[PDB]
RNA sequence: AGUUCUCUUUUCUUUGUGAAGGGCAGGGCGCCCUGGAAUGGGUUCGCCCCGAGAGAGGGGCCCGUGCCUUGGAAAGCGUCGCGGUUCCGGCGGCGUCCGGUGAGCUCUCGCUGGCCCUUGAAAAUCCGGGGGAGAGGGUGUAAAUCUCGCGCCGGGCCGUACCCAUAUCCGCAGCAGGUCUCCAAGGUGAACAGCCUCUGGCAUGUUGGAACAAUGUAGGUAAGGGAAGUCGGCAAGCCGGAUCCGUAACUUCGGGAUAAGGAUUGGCUCUAAGGGCUGGCAGCCGACUUAGAACUGGUGCGGACCAGGGGAAUCCGACUGU
RNA sequence: CGCCGUUCCGAAGGGACGGGCGAUGGCCUCCGUUGCCCUCAGCCGAUCGAAAGGGAGUCGGGUUCAGAUCCCCGAAUCCG
């Protein structure tokens, strides 16, 4: 696994062709994006709510999205 | 052991096959006299050397 | 702070197998504060009782198992541990329950 | 019947031991046609199979005997097997008050109730057995320290 | 207490046997095998005692 | 599940002791 | 969850986070730079260190199995409540919390020492360095080149069940024998001793019932005497732990030695001494010890268990070992 | 029949960066392959020998009547 700091690179890993699909993961303290690719689970911590769905609404189109609960 | 050969591990084979009864229909052939298989073998009374 | 606490009989009391107030006074001579059961270590801890509900409030430390500790033991003097069976309801609340018998 | 294999599969799910697991003998008809472990799992929840608590083994007896002995009780003359040596090693007591003498000497020094030459001779003497504990020490060096005013004064 | 079992069929205190107890997420004690424990280089002088810095051990 | 149906049941089936021959082979009647 | 006649804010159970990556503690350095030290200083349990550079500052590196983080709460577990085909990786609620302490035991990492007329593998395999034969392009769509970050494909063959030992192995057998290992709880206690107990396991060891003669086998106890028994103190018995005191001949000066010989030992209630953290003082934390005193019981107290009889001599062999 | 012997009475290397020659190919541009020649080369002992020595790299959860670090879910890694 590695742990991605910013939203920048979340996206660009998104774009990857080896980017199977991204799991949306909510806590209590944060929303955490995890994008399997073809070697690690990258994964991006927003503690910020807001910052999420701006996110979630912006991810290339094509890649499957999970919510999970 | 669990460590085992490929060749004994065949030859343990050969030997669980062998280990059985007759079948039952022999006894009706026209001049048989086998009445059962008298070469069974149990893993505590004989052992096989191997 | 303010530590509050309750106990639900409503299921006996209504079926009129323990009266809330015998309880009441039952908690009031024996919950100890320093290991002095009888001034509830100077009204520290406030014992207010409600129509099925007893809350138990102390601003001094003091468990919550302690109150599963006496409720047991009052249960039993009067015999209806056999019968009743005090559970956790919240992370603040015992109630009064019945074993799934027939 | 005959429930050697429910015993042995309980115990398997519930992850304690075949003396743990408890079969309602009420019940042994139910029981005896669970041969696998989605069957056992079922009766667990259902409550034909439950897990006995373990055995009670309190400390409590221990526990108050440890408070006297905190307090004295049972460790008198009669009371003792090993050596004195044994009970409480010299070299771990020897340890103890080096390092708790050595640590004093270094603190005096750092905060310089002490100079380094009066503590060089103080560390000496500590390594020499001079002083039984932290106070016989303190003292001294208060006592080194009056008699180095008393010089100066008359210097 | 709990009480552990070797994983492998490696069943002496060998050097190449050496383990250490690790908790897991299910909450139970298991033995996790270790690597040996490795050397920096040794100086080519062949008189310095001390190993070589800024390498990998 | 509450742990003193251990007991309920053990001492429920210390009352066979009465009614050798006839012991219901289920008390769960229903199903 | 257990006990609750009385007492017990009580006793018991349980109260997660892998590999790999990153970050940070912590440990280690015979690593560097300033500088120049005797009124020598630094320092450990011991040591040991210094003008071939100590103290004191400021740095660099190695291991980080420790904590956090991505993993990862989704999982697991504890518990209460509902469902279903009901043999569903069923679904929900809450929780999976905070500190302390140790010559403690087990493993491991490291520093430093002692022993040797003993110096305690090799090879596969992988890596660094020195050298500079060469190669690459002429200002670029730059080239040779790259042990960097991603991405793509694959890893064939053989073993793997179970027993592993008062019943799966060898002793003709389910034979009191033999047969290599790993993990290792609470109490007492010096203790992996013995004794009791939890986890786990077992059903008394190839049968049962009723009696309780002799003779046995294995355990015990005996008045008075005390080796008178016998080839011979064989056997049993005395002693036995620990604290304080005391201790001969002889001696190769190391021993003899626990020589020999005495006293003490319970329970209970106190006293004194022995420390850390923070800001000759004040406050807060503490871990087991030692020593002394009173009181006390039908003088019992190493109350079981564990646990040397001793002395004076002669012969032989120095001893340890076989 | 064989035994001794293991580097000892042996012409014991079948390999290579690179260079020169031809012959063939294909994403025939130029690069490959293949054969010959030049050049360079200690290892110096075939082979066997350890399921406890050396030896890269896998862990968590679930799952069976009986198998799981091997099956499934997940997350990694070494080598080529
Ligand atoms: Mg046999
Ligand atoms: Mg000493
Ligand atoms: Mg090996
Ligand atoms: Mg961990
Ligand atoms: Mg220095
Ligand atoms: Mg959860
Ligand atoms: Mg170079
Ligand atoms: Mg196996
Ligand atoms: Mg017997
Ligand atoms: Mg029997
Ligand atoms: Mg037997
Ligand atoms: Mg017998
Ligand atoms: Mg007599
Ligand atoms: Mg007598
Ligand atoms: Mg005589
Ligand atoms: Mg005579
Ligand atoms: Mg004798
Ligand atoms: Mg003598
Ligand atoms: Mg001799
Ligand atoms: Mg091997
Ligand atoms: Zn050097």
């Amino acid at each position: 696994p590695r742990k991605i700091e910013e939203i920048k690179d979340f996206l660009l890993t998104a774009r990857r062709k080896d980017a199977k699909s991204v799991k949306i993961k909510k806590n209590k303290d944060n929303v955490k994006f995890k994008v399997r690719c073809s070697r690690y689970l990258y994964t991006l911590v927003i503690t910020d709510k807001e910052k999420a769905e701006k996110l979630k609404q912006s991810l290339p189109p094509g890649l499957a999205v999970k919510e999970l609960k | 052991s669990s460590h085992k050969t490929f060749r004994i591990k065949r030859f343990l084979a050969k030997k669980q096959k062998q280990n059985r009864p007759i079948p039952q229909w022999i006894w009706m052939k026209t001049g048989n006299k086998i009445r059962y298989n008298s070469k069974r073998r149990h893993w505590r009374r004989t052992k096989l050397g191997l | 702070q303010l530590l509050k606490f309750t106990l639900d009989c409503t299921h006996p009391v209504e079926d009129g197998i323990m009266d809330a107030a015998n309880f009441e006074q039952f908690l009031q001579e024996r919950i100890k504060v320093n290991g002095k059961a009888g001034n509830l270590g100077g009204g520290v801890v406030s014992l207010e009782r409600s129509k099925s509900k007893i809350t138990v409030t102390s601003e001094v430390p003091f468990s919550k198992r302690y109150l599963k500790y006496l409720t047991k033991k009052y249960l039993k003097k009067n015999n209806l541990r056999d019968w009743l069976r005090v559970v956790a309801n919240t992370k603040e609340s015992y109630e009064l329950r019945y074993f799934q018998i027939n | 019947s005959m429930l050697r294999l429910q015993k042995r599969l309980a115990s398997s799910v519930l992850r304690c031991g075949k003396k743990k697991v408890w079969l309602d003998p009420n019940e042994t008809n139910e029981i005896a046609n669970a041969n696998s472990r989605q069957q056992i799992r079922k009766l667990i929840k259902d409550g034909l199979i439950i897990r006995k608590p373990v055995t009670v083994h309190s400390r409590a007896r221990c526990r108050k005997n440890t408070l006297a002995r905190r307090k004295g009780r049972h460790m008198g003359i009669g009371k003792r097997k090993g050596t004195a040596n044994a009970r409480m090693p010299e070299k771990v007591t020897w340890m103890r008050r080096m390092r708790i003498l050595r640590r004093l000497l270094r603190r005096y020094r750092e905060s310089k109730k002490i100079d380094r030459h009066m503590y060089h001779s103080l560390y000496l003497k500590v390594k020499g057995n001079v002083f039984k504990n932290k106070r016989i020490l303190m003292e001294h060096i208060h006592k080194l320290k009056a008699d180095k005013a008393r010089k100066k004064l008359l210097a | 207490v709990q009480r552990l079992t070797y994983r492998r069929r490696l069943s002496y205190n060998t050097a190449s046997n050496k383990t250490r107890l690790s908790r897991t997420p299910g909450n139970r004690i298991v033995y996790l095998y270790t690597k040996k424990v490795g050397k920096a280089p040794k100086s080519a002088c062949g008189v310095c005692p001390g190993r070589l810095r800024g390498v990998r051990a | 599940v509450a742990k003193q149906r251990i007991r309920m049941a053990n001492e429920k089936h210390s009352k066979n002791i009465t009614q050798r021959g006839n012991v219901a082979k289920t008390s769960r009647n229903a199903p």
